[PDB]
């Protein structure tokens, strides 16, 4: 049973990216986007810096950059199922849950990898992408057809090698307040950082690790349930 | 031109606030001629925002001086070296972003020389430590560099500039040699340098800064030693040091 880029866009929307606390809007603030979604997101933002609760675990080090790209299927479905569980920290009566333009892309690959019809079409890569003078300073999921494969550092990806049909998931973008058609499971020529994309450096694929076969999927339950 | 039309103008005119946003729509160099029009039918439209479309340098040479426009988002097209070069003639404009274009260190020489310009938004556009020499030397009054690779060398020629109250720079490689060049600045009064390589180093400094109100350190490797430190500083009311390594 094939499944639509449509309905792995609608499986991401579930997961209410643009319900996160993106904590590193105190260091970009000029990527809030022109949305209602980027306004709300301005504002929950400022509730969160000021309530003492962010400074407590796990929530404090959920805004920290997580450096170390993880190399196993299993620690992002890890990484999504811990950032989803219920918490006592409410903003206004709502749940808490903390990402940043580094570690945001994990959850995503998390919540793919954890499909079984995504693992048997579709590669799940994490890419470092914006670059500037050696460094990738913005994280990235990709959905890659299955039998394409992706150069390894210190090669970079680029616009010439990157696979036809490959879909892109930035779920710090929907963080940021840009809508799931410029952000969730869309070609790169809908994407709403198209601008940084090339070059890119691969830090994990889903092909290369020999982990994947043995990782389990349907971990997860979907965040939300689909409005009618 | 051939994609933008009368539908994409009137619903991106924003009669309430006269702004006209036109941002995701494939505009090219041949839908500028149109677009300056609409805006000379419509002078009271100051604010345009253009993001997030496929306009180039040919397409900012048909916009420049055509309109009355003081405000300009172009950011996300590809206007480059020469598109900022032509966008630093405009008569009119006053905050411009130009984020996102590779306008590069040839791009934002010309910017920084036009005396017209207070507010730059420049994000992610290949500048370095020699377009931020350019920057030094300008009359702008609040610039974002974020995803820039400024350095020390680029931020320490900042923060010469007297005229700078409001400075963005996050994830531009900035460690405590340029942080502590940018504390000793007595002008600025909003500062954000998160995701660099700040430490504890440099908070005594900015404990001692008497011109800051607004301070982002957030993403780099301050302790809880420096936080004590910064939190001496009372003048900063907002004070921002989500995801350092603290206790």
């Amino acid at each position: 049973m094939a499944i639509a880029p449509q309905q792995i866009q609608e499986r991401l929307k579930q997961e209410q990216y643009q319900k996160f606390v993106v904590a590193d809007i105190g260091n970009f603030p000029h990527c809030l986007a022109q949305t209602p979604e980027g306004i709300a997101s301005g504002q929950r933002y400022q509730k969160y810096s000021t309530n003492s609760l962010s400074r407590t675990p796990p929530f404090s080090q959920w805004g920290a950059p997580q450096l170390l790209t993880p190399k196993s299927a299993q620690e992002y479905i890890k990484f999504a199922q811990q950032r989803n569980k219920k918490s006592s920290f409410k903003i206004d009566g709502e749940a808490v849950r903390v990402s940043e333009c580094s570690n945001f892309a994990y959850h995503s690959a998390g919540v793919l990898l954890d499909d079984p019809q995504i693992r048997t079409q579709y590669d799940v890569a994490v890419i470092g992408s914006m670059h500037s003078n050696g460094r990738y300073l913005h994280n990235i999921t990709l959905l890659v057809p299955k039998g394409s494969r992706l150069p390894q550092p210190p090669q970079q990806l680029t616009a010439e090698v990157f696979p036809i049909g490959t879909l892109i998931v930035d779920p710090w973008a929907v963080g940021m307040g840009h809508p799931p058609e410029q952000a969730l499971a869309i070609p790169k020529e809908q994407f709403a950082y198209n601008r940084s994309l090339f070059p890119a450096t691969v830090n994990y694929q889903s092909a290369l690790d020999e982990s994947l076969t043995s990782t389990r999927t349907g971990q997860l339950t979907p965040y939300t349930g689909t409005p009618s | 031109g051939m994609v933008l039309t009368l539908s994409d103008l009137e619903k991106g005119y924003d009669k309430n606030l006269n702004q006209l946003s036109l941002s995701f729509l494939n505009l090219r160099d041949n839908d500028i001629p149109l677009l300056c029009e609409f805006l000379q039918n419509h002078p009271a439209i100051t604010s345009l925002d253009l993001s997030h479309n496929d306009i180039t340098a040919n397409g900012v040479k048909l916009f420049v001086n055509k309109t009355s426009v003081s405000s300009l988002n172009i950011s996300h097209n590809n206007i480059g070296p020469e598109g900022a070069q032509w966008l630093s003639e405009d008569n009119h404009i006053t905050t411009l972003d130009v984020s996102f274009n590779e306008i590069g260190d040839e791009g934002v020489k010309a910017l920084a020389a036009n005396a017209k310009l207070i507010t730059l938004y420049a994000l992610y556009n290949k500048i370095t430590k020699v377009g931020a020499g350019y920057l030094a030397q300008s009359n702008l009054k609040k610039i974002d560099l974020c995803f820039n690779s400024l350095e020390d060398e680029g931020v320490i020629a900042l923060a010469s500039n007297i005229n700078i109250k409001e400075l963005i720079a996050s994830a531009c490689d900035v460690s405590d040699i340029g942080a502590i060049e940018l504390a000793k600045n007595n002008q600025l009064t909003l500062l954000i340098l998160g995701k660099n390589a700040i430490t504890d180093k440099s908070t005594l400094h900015f404990a001692n800064n008497t011109s800051l109100s607004t301070l982002h350190l957030g993403s780099n490797q301050i302790t809880a030693a420096g936080k004590k430190i910064l939190e001496t500083n009372t003048r900063i009311t907002d004070l921002d040091l989500i995801g350092n390594p603290i206790e």
